[PDB]
């Protein structure tokens, strides 16, 4: 049937929940956002200069066994911020754990 | 739960900037049409619909407009949620389909200011907290309203004045949404201060895509949407108050 995916909310001014990227599910906490088409999650292979990826969760790709490597770089500009990487392919879960 | 099999997605490197630092989420999950996903990259929902993982197309979210409420909100994939509105749906055509995009026939002010006065184009913006309208727009109803700048089109209100403040009305398909003053502030705290920030932001966005007004979090809380990729249609109920 319908998936509940449930939210927290943070202040009124975040709300996000939980999905799992890989196999087994490396879990993350997104905004579902319907401003934008792109999923992105934080990567293992962050810059050191990328301060923002030390207090959030890492994607390792080395640890599922259903990802696939892409690597074209992306930029994306949303109104309240910027950022850049590459991509990858892998079974998205939601939730996390289900 | 669903698993969307061959996803295709960014592991970000560089976050210039400070805004992602102290954000509560890992990433961002986006929503809208295929017309604005950044390389072409067919989008998590689109995926899902084509592996028919669920069997009507569409998607809804309830926000809950108290910080400390439990849940926080929900989304529903492939359906609507019952327990989180009240009385029934109303619908919008999608005017462009990029963004989920909407005729938004008018803004006002209780007390007499009308905004997109002809009508004009919005769009329905899960991941933007605030309602955001031109930047000479919403200075004009900030003036109504008693409103004080901030920074970054952000304005604020005495929180002693909010319970005395005019309603806003914004319509959609002919119908009045109403928005009560307590719907259109947020409380807003940092180092042990408590304040009130308007709900309204100004914003000019450029075209060709804009100008656009946003339906943000401030309206979605209010007014539980579902998001229709089927008959590409947005719709509002009254959400559980
Ligand atoms: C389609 C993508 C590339 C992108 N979308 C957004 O920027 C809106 C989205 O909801 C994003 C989701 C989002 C993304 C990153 C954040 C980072 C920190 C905090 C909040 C964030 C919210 N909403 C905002 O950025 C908040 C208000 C912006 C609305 C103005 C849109 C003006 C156009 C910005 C330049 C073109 N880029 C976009 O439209
Ligand atoms: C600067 C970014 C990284 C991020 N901005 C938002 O979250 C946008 C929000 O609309 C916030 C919500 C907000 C607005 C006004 C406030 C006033 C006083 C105290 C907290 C406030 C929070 N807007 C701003 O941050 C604009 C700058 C406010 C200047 C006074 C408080 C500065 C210290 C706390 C800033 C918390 N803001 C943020 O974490
Ligand atoms: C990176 O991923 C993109 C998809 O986001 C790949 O391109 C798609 O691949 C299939 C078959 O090769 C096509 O039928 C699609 O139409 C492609 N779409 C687009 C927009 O590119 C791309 O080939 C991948 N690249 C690498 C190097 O792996
Ligand atoms: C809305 O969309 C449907 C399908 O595109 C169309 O048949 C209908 O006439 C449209 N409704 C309005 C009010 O324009």
């Amino acid at each position: 049937g319908p998936i509940p995916e449930v939210l927290k909310n943070y202040m009124d001014a975040q709300y996000y929940g939980e999905i799992g990227i890989g196999t087994p599910p490396q879990c993350f906490t997104v905004v579902f956002d319907t401003g934008s088409s792109n999923l992105w999650v934080p990567s293992i292979h962050c810059k050191l200069l990328d301060i923002a990826c030390w207090i959030h969760h890492k994607y390792n790709s080395d640890k599922s066994s259903t990802y696939v490597k892409n690597g074209t770089s992306f930029d994306i500009h949303y109104g309240s911020g910027s950022l850049s990487g590459y991509l990858s392919q892998d079974t998205v879960s939601v939730p996390c754990q289900s | 739960g669903v698993k969307v099999e061959r996803q295709v997605f960014g592991e970000a490197t560089k976050q210039p900037g400070i805004t992602f630092i102290a954000a509560k989420f890992d990433g961002i999950l986006g929503m809208a049409y295929p017309r604005i996903s950044v390389n072409n990259v067919l989008p998590v929902f689109d995926n899902l619909m084509q592996q028919k993982l669920v069997d009507q197309n569409i998607f809804s979210f309830y926000l809950s407009r108290d910080p400390d409420a439990q849940p926080g909100g929900e989304l529903m994939l492939g359906g609507t949620d019952s327990k989180y509105y009240k009385g029934s749906l109303s619908y919008l055509n999608v005017t462009r389909k990029a963004y989920w995009q909407v005729h938004l026939d008018q803004v006002e002010v209780a007390s007499g200011l009308t905004l997109c006065k002809e009508g004009c184009e919005a769009i329905v913006d899960t991941g933007t907290s605030l309602m955001v309208g031109p930047v000479d727009e919403v200075r004009e109803l900030q003036k109504a309203i008693g409103a004080v700048p901030l920074i970054q089109g952000e304005y604020m209100i005495p929180c002693e004045k909010v319970s005395t403040l005019p309603a806003i009305t914004l319509k959609l398909g002919g119908k009045g949404y109403k928005l009560s003053p307590e719907d259109y502030t947020l409380k807003v705290s940092q180092a042990g201060k408590t304040l009130c920030l308007s709900g309204f932001m100004g914003m000019d966005i450029p075209p060709p895509s804009g100008p656009l007004w946003i339906l943000g979090d401030v309206f979605i809380g209010r007014y539980y949407t579902v998001f229709d990729r089927d008959n590409n249609r947005v719709g509002f109920a009254e959400a559980a108050r």
